[PDB]
């Protein structure tokens, strides 16, 4: 039974087209795996969950990776609170655009730093992996970030850890 | 597929003596799964229906008093129908109550609707009669054929933009309709979670706000949400279904929500009355009961 | 006219039974803000807003106004003062129509109109030829009206969740659209003047009621991305050959039984291929080049008879097979030559044998043939040393041979619905195996090695009625903690203790046993 009166963080999840964002994002909500491609404009989701014994909203908006598909963009990402930045260990350009990702993220909320974390999703492709974890790391460390592995194939993989991790940097926790 | 013949023999046991089982060729079944589920998944998981209505609770394999709802309100395409969910387990003849939903479903797309209940998930059902049925008459590979056709049924339905319809109830995270539209199909029904709360949830006069749910799932909500909810959404009533009501309907929140049950005497055990609720085309409502026989 | 609920109870009608001009304060002191700092963006998402005030004429400076998530029913007609908006983001709401006096607005860009409740695309958005992006998913629309070839800026359209039934000629007189969406509809054909479009990149069509596609569609040479799946195609068009971008052709849930001859040779980059749940009795026709780009190829749920001789000849890159549910008999003599399969389902079909040439599939880890009519296995099976799972439920298998005890990487092995009796004493070899469904048999005893499995977890013996006792070195599986004993009566063992069970069972076997 959910608190009265509850903060809403609102996270929004960033990155370049077909990276998994929006299989995660199902897969945190649902709890299942969505094989099937759909480029997203705009989608949001919403649950009551209880992180470290504190109740939260999560308001989680899937964004567009597509450049088709990224008009108001920036509008949607002005409204967030935390920002998780994916890239697939497959796509090599993926991972070279997460420095305009976070230019982008300290652009439109206008600061200096802000809360995200790095996310390099479907690990479960270990003989198509592009992007090593060190690399990752390298980057996550070079924006000062944390970084998490993810995979949002069924056994699912740190996909509720990522968006947790995300409100716990928010709450400075 | 011929359905003419399916839905023909589905209808000729009408007036014989109850428990009479209708024997349809499995490949029959499979067709009526596999052709309803397309038909599924080419509508809106959120259904968006018109008046004139016919909306109908839990069934639970009670064929013979499916039969008498559709003789009351007149035979599919006669009124158009929504049902709330839940035509299996718990009743004698599950195979043939969802058998003739389905084979309408496919014969009069725009004019019959079938929402997902609680039971119409594997896990629920595995336990309270259907796979038991689907075993002993044919075998459990149809069941899981059924398993793949329920988990692509539509959730919720909102009629002329004033009543919103689901199986159990409202959910502390169902704060935009938009939520429901992005559930994914095929589905399972989760332990916990938006999908869960629509099809598990109950009202409750003495529970202020949210409360836990005696089921072990899901919640229990007042009649201070249920307003709230509706004045939000601009909705004058919630039609739900999912608990066994003496009268066959019973209002809720100052006639704010009603819950719908068409199985009458359900499980042996209840004296309860069977309900369906007519809407016309000004969204006037009467109930038809189903008095247990 | 909005009808409102009434109830017809106790022989009369009875009717069921916040704070808006606090709201509407707050919306208007929103817009002073932005005149004070004139402000090129407003936002008022998500603020409950029913009417917008009409205080909005006085901001002639916005280019971007975004209004999503709210109840509106319609815009005023002041809205037609912005004529600086570029952007107009109305997602969420409630609109069933739009103000005349947009047609004002000659610089807008963008319009977003996705969920609500509009029963026809507005007049005045047939005005807008200023419009390079225009949203319509989630409505009520059935009908676009000719008067779209004013929208010719239009790059990308997206129609998808509506109830059209027929697409006009003019749409043709949009070639700048680079993405077009009309999924979710009720489309029985497409204007052949869509070949105009030329610069289209991404076409999404799933989930309509399409009978066939136009001959002109191969003029849509920058196609990448085509969605095609659940419609009622019969055929497909040669001239599709010509979008040799493709990277994926999926054409599931169709009624097609053809391919133009030698059509995949053409698309040079796709990677997967799929025609489950068509009508097609035999491959696509053309040589092996149509196969040598594809990783994977999914045929499931069709009327495919055989397998044709050496169509994979080609196909070095093609790991996955799926031909479950088809009408194969027998398999082609080249079964062997298959070393790049990684992945293969012959599931729901008619195969009596299994080759013994299976052994050159040496990178097979994943061997699917439930549903068949297989009596015995090949003694060639036991070569596939990286077979991860192998399912043979709903068989006629009698016995099992014993070089099954080779494969050492076998972790799920599926027995499920056979007649066999009893178990090579070689089974204890297979160290990584995890999952045993033995459900459906005639088991008279399980060997004695079963306690050499030491990574067991799940044990399923059901529907057993000649399994009498179980072997004490069962209670040797430490991670045993699955067992299915349901209509398995095993009448060695004292009634009282099947009653209890599985843990009372292996307890029995553990505590009455020399371990
Ligand atoms: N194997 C595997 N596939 C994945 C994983 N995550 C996503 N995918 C697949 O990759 C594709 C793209 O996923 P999706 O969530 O749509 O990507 P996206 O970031 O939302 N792209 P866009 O921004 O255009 O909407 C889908 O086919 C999806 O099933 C993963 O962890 N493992
Ligand atoms: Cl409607
Ligand atoms: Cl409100
Ligand atoms: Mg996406
Ligand atoms: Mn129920
Ligand atoms: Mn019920
Ligand atoms: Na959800
Ligand atoms: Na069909």
């Amino acid at each position: 039974v959910p608190s009265d009166n509850l903060p809403t963080y609102k996270l929004v999840v960033v990155g370049d087209g077909g990276v998994g964002k929006s299989a995660l994002t199902i897969q945190f909500f649902q709890k299942i795996f969505v094989p099937d491609y759909d480029p997203t404009i705009e989608d949001s989701y919403l649950k009551h969950t209880e992180i470290d014994n504190q109740w939260a909203i999560l308001d989680v908006l899937d964004t567009a990776g597509l450049e088709e598909f990224s008009a108001m963009r920036e509008q949607y990402m002005r409204t967030g609170d935390g920002f998780l930045i994916v890239y697939s260990v497959t796509d090599k350009a993926s991972f070279e655009h997460v420095d305009r990702f976070h230019q982008l993220i300290l652009r439109v909320k206008d600061r200096e730093s802000f809360p995200m974390i790095l996310v390099a999703n479907k690990v479960d492709l270990m003989h198509l992996r592009k992007i090593t974890r060190e690399q990752g790391k390298e980057m996550a460390t070079k924006h000062n970030i944390p970084y998490i592995e993810t995979s949002a194939k069924d056994p699912p993989l740190n996909v509720d850890k990522a968006f947790h991790d995300l409100v716990r940097v928010i709450r400075q926790q | 597929l011929n359905l003419d013949s399916i839905i023909g023999r589905l209808l000729e046991v009408q007036g014989s003596r109850p428990g009479k089982n209708v024997q349809l060729t499995e490949n029959e079944i499979r067709g009526l799964c596999l052709k309803s589920r397309e038909i599924f998944l080419s509508q809106p998981i959120l259904l968006e229906l018109e008046a004139p209505l016919k909306i109908c609770g839990d069934i639970h394999g009670q064929y013979y008093d499916l039969l008498r709802l559709f003789e009351y309100g007149g035979f599919p395409p006669e009124s158009n129908y929504l049902f709330l969910g839940d035509y299996v387990d718990r009743g004698k003849q599950s195979l043939e109550t969802i058998c003739l939903l389905l084979a309408y479903k496919i014969k009069y797309p725009e004019n019959f609707f079938l929402l997902r209940g609680n039971h119409e998930c594997a896990s629920i059902n595995r336990i309270y009669g259907f796979y038991d049925e689907c075993k002993r008459r044919y075998n459990i590979k149809l069941w899981k054929t059924f398993t793949d056709c329920f988990n692509c049924l539509p959730i919720a339905a909102i009629v002329d933009e004033k009543i919103f319809c689901c199986h159990g109830g409202l959910s502390p995270d169902l704060q935009s309709m938009e939520q429901i539209r992005r559930i994914m199909r095929p589905t399972d029904v989760p332990d916990q979670g938006l999908l869960c709360d629509l099809l598990w949830s109950d009202p409750d006069k003495d529970v202020q706000g949210w409360g836990e749910n005696d089921r072990g799932v899901s919640f229990t909500f007042g009649a201070e949400v249920v307003a709230k909810f509706l004045h939000k959404h601009d909705l004058d009533l919630i039609c739900r279904a999912h608990q066994v009501v003496e009268d066959g309907y019973e209002f809720f929140a100052k006639r704010q929500l009603v819950t719908l049950f068409s199985a009458p005497n359900y499980c042996g055990e209840f004296d309860n009355a069977g309900a369906m609720m007519s809407v016309d085309e000004t969204l006037m409502c009467s109930f038809q009961i189903l008095k247990p026989a | 006219a909005q009808p409102g609920v009434a109830f017809s109870v106790d022989n009369t009608i009875k009717r069921p039974n916040t704070r808006k001009k606090s709201s509407n304060a707050e919306v208007i002191k929103e817009l002073n803000k932005c005149r004070e700092e004139n402000s090129m963006r407003l936002d008022l998402s998500k603020r409950s807003i029913h009417i917008l005030p009409s205080s909005i004429k006085e901001l002639t400076q916005l280019t971007e106004l975004y209004l999503y998530s709210n109840k509106l029913q319609s815009l005023p007609a002041e809205v037609g003062c912005l004529v600086n908006l570029m952007t107009l983001a109305l997602s969420e709401n409630s609109l069933t129509s739009l103000p005349d006096s947009l047609d004002n607005l000659k610089k807008l860009r963008m319009l977003d109109l996705r969920h609500n409740k509009l029963r026809e695309i507005p007049s005045v958005v047939y005005r807008l030829d200023s419009l390079t992006t225009l949203y319509l998913r989630f409505n009520r629309i059935t009908t676009v009206e000719k008067d779209i070839k004013n929208l010719s800026k239009l790059s990308m359209l997206s129609i998808r969740e509506n109830k059209i039934k027929q697409l006009p000629a003019e749409i043709g007189e949009l070639c700048n659209l680079i993405t077009l969406d009309v999924a979710h509809n009720q489309l029985e054909h497409l204007p052949k003047e869509i070949g105009n479009c030329t610069q289209i990149t991404n076409l999404d069509l799933q989930h309509n009621e399409l009978l066939d596609l136009p001959d002109t569609i191969g003029n849509l040479s920058s196609l990448s991305r085509l969605g095609l799946r659940y419609n009622r195609l019969s055929a497909i068009p040669r001239s599709l050959a010509k979008c040799s971008a493709l990277e994926e052709l999926n054409l599931e849930n169709n009624n097609i039984s053809t391919l133009p001859e030698s059509l995949l040779s053409s698309l040079v980059k796709l990677n997967s291929l799929t025609l489950a749940r068509n009508c097609f009795q035999l491959y696509p026709v053309g040589g092996p080049s149509q196969f040598s780009t594809i990783y994977s190829l999914n045929m499931e749920h069709n009327r495919i008879n055989k397998i044709p001789f050496g169509i994979f000849s080609r196909a070095k890159v093609l790991s996955k097979l799926n031909m479950k549910d088809n009408q194969l008999t027998s398999l082609p003599l080249d079964f062997g030559t298959w070393t790049s399969m990684v992945e293969l389902n012959l599931a729901t079909n008619q195969l009596t044998k299994i080759p013994e040439d299976v052994s050159g599939l040496v990178s097979l880890e994943v061997l699917i043939l439930s549903n068949n009519l297989l009596k015995k296995l090949p003694h060639g099976l036991g070569n596939l040393r990286k077979l991860r799972e192998l399912d043979l439920e709903e068989n006629k298998l009698e016995s099992l041979p014993n070089e099954i005890a080779y494969l050492k990487d076998l972790q799920k092995l599926v027995l499920t619905n056979n007649q066999l009796t009893t178990l090579p004493r070689g089974i204890g070899h297979l160290t990584n195996l995890t999952h045993l469904g033995l459900g459906e048999n005639l088991l008279t005893h399980l060997p004695e090695e079963i306690g050499t499995l030491e990574n067991l977890e799940e044990l399923y013996l059901n529907d057993n009625p000649n399994l009498h006792s179980l072997p004490f070195e069962l209670a040797l599986c430490s991670k045993l903690s699955i067992m299915s004993i349901e209509n398995c009566p095993l009448s060695h063992l004292p009634p009282q203790i099947v009653a209890g069970g599985p843990s009372f069972i292996i307890q029995f076997l553990k505590m009455q046993g020399p371990y």
